[PDB]
């Protein structure tokens, strides 16, 4: 007949759990309970959200499997539930303290520190220039150094980072939101 | 309470064909599929699964960038079609379904299977 | 990924026995395992689940003992309607992968 | 690439209106935007603008004390609420790709229409 | 801020003539001003880049030069599609600002 609004869920640097699901399609619009279980730590037990959701890191494991599962009071043969690899699934926050320095006179480094999760993610960096019409991109490894061969001295660049949980400990595929933009005058 | 399952018979090195399974007895809505692919002699070996509507996840080798699958809640059906086909993937194929008792998910009603030759 | 071994133990039986069925896993899953009895032909019937526990409408004789990674099916008082391939698999983490599967013989 | 915007209506002296603009056809993220006004008597004036973060706001030497631009990414959108005007006000109001403030990816402008308001 | 006088704004030309206009800034600004045509009753267009270069779509006929202080523009072969007013414009240092208005008569 009609589908559950569906849900996707984010560890937002490994701190707490966040789903979020829009209840405004769907008539009579209802906030619908949540639950979760991880099974695989042995002697687990099926638990009750209950704060509307949001899970704190004392129930948050990673580098195993997690099921979330989504009930409706009115029809409660009616659910959904997902199968979720929690480290496929990352999207931490965006970089604070983007420094930059300048070692030399034609070549930039540039430096950022994740919150809290270091050796478990790739980078990418986009930076533009004076009237340009596009946004060229580089990959970065698991370090957290990029270096732009190429600048020039009037022109003016800026730069926006965004982390990804891959590929060392996971394969997440969606980028964090944008940083703060940091401007080179 | 039933998995039905069609597909093609004959197919060339290179060719394609449509793989389809249909669901009815439950609400399709909600359960989590799996595709799994029988050799002649090898045995058993589980090749794909679809969680509930979001995402769907293959194997690791055999159908790692060969074959796409997909669902449709409104119909009731759950296919996908080989595409770059071997002579290795001559086999049988199975449609089942994954049922949540406690904290548990086990495979539940296989589907009967069809079977694909390549010559 | 986690390649699953299986004992083969592929001898003959009567009518009432006792037999073991061990495959061991390289890594230690806590308790989960599924048996598969598959006939020739057709699709499995999942046994037994969780290890230790029993699917319903399944008679009582099949049991898992899961003594430290080491899971075991036994089956006690064979009857010749059951003579048939099993294989035992773990749902512990993607990808799924199951045994070998021993060809259990009258 | 269309810039379509919201509005209408007259207030005297001291009131207040939203201008709300969206953008279809664009990455809203890449680009920043901006306003430009015209009296029918002179050219075109600048009145404000931001840098597609909502953190650079610019102002103007006139309506600097009045109200700034506020953006919206995830809704896809951009606002500008008058308050406490002026009769020296009256005049057709644009929002323009492009344009900015701060430095790095000046990206010049693409202009996008827009309505006429007058105050009393 | 930064002030800009587009002069003059009264120009006398006809079909086909070399006469170039110029713009005048305030403030210094290095290559950070473009230019405009507007045609009575219509949205502007962007008719130079940043500095002297030219936007794609455009007949390559118009053209531009003097970066700085005095930018100068110059169209030759004149059509019956180009007398409008200009608005040279600067994105340099905020707030941005217009310039004054030059008009073109036909003969
Ligand atoms: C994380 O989860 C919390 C818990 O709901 C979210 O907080 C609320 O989210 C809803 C969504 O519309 C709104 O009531 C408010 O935006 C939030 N309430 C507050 C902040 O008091 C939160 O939005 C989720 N996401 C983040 C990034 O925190």
């Amino acid at each position: 007949t009609l589908p559950l609004p569906e849900v996707q869920c984010f560890v937002f640097n490994v701190e707490y759990m966040n789903c979020t699901w829009n209840s405004s399609s769907e008539p009579q619009p209802t906030n619908l309970t949540l639950h979760y279980w991880y099974k695989n730590s042995d002697n687990d037990k099926v638990q009750k959200c209950s704060h509307y959701c949001q899970l704190q890191k004392k129930e948050i494991h990673l580098y195993q499997t997690f099921v979330v599962q989504l009930q409706d009071p009115r029809e409660p043969r009616r659910q959904a539930t997902q199968m979720l690899k929690l480290q496929n699934l990352v999207i931490p926050w965006a970089p604070e303290n983007l420094t930059l320095h300048k070692l030399s006179e034609s070549q930039l480094e540039l430096n950022w520190n994740n919150r809290f999760l270091n050796h478990c993610l790739e980078h990418l960096v986009q930076y533009r220039t004076d009237w340009d019409h596009s946004w060229t991109e580089q990959s970065v490894d698991y370090r957290h150094k990029f270096s732009l061969p190429s600048v020039d001295g009037q022109k003016r660049y800026t730069f926006r980072v965004r982390s990804r949980f891959n590929p060392l400990c996971g394969s997440a595929q969606h980028w964090s939101e944008w940083s703060h933009p940091i401007h080179w005058g | 309470v039933q998995l039905v399952e069609s597909g093609g018979g004959l197919v060339q090195p290179g060719g394609s064909l449509r793989l389809s399974c249909a669901a009815s007895g439950f609400i399709f809505s909600s359960y989590e599929m799996h595709w799994v692919r029988q050799a002649p002699g090898k045995g058993l070996e589980w090749i794909s699964y679809i969680s509930s509507s979001g995402t769907t996840i293959y194997y690791a080798d055999s159908v790692k960038g060969r074959f796409t699958i997909s669902r449709d809640n409104a119909k009731n059906s759950l296919y996908l079609h080989m595409n770059s086909l071997r002579a290795e993937d001559t086999a049988v194929y199975y449609c089942t379904r994954a049922r949540i008792t406690g904290t548990f998910d086990v495979f539940d009603i296989w589907g009967q299977g069809t079977m694909v030759t390549v010559s | 990924d986690i390649q699953m071994t299986q004992s083969p133990s592929s001898l003959s039986a009567s009518v009432g026995d006792r037999v073991t069925i061990t495959c061991r896993a390289s890594q230690s899953i806590s308790s989960y395992l599924n048996w598969y009895q598959q006939k020739p032909g057709k699709a499995p019937k999942l046994l037994i689940f969780a290890a230790s526990n029993l699917q319903s409408g399944v008679p009582s004789r099949f049991s898992g003992s899961r003594s430290g990674t080491d899971f075991t099916l036994t089956i006690s008082s064979l009857q010749p309607e059951d003579f048939a391939t099993y294989y035992c698999q773990q749902n512990y983490n993607i990808p799924y992968t199951f045994g070998q599967g021993t060809k259990l013989e009258i």
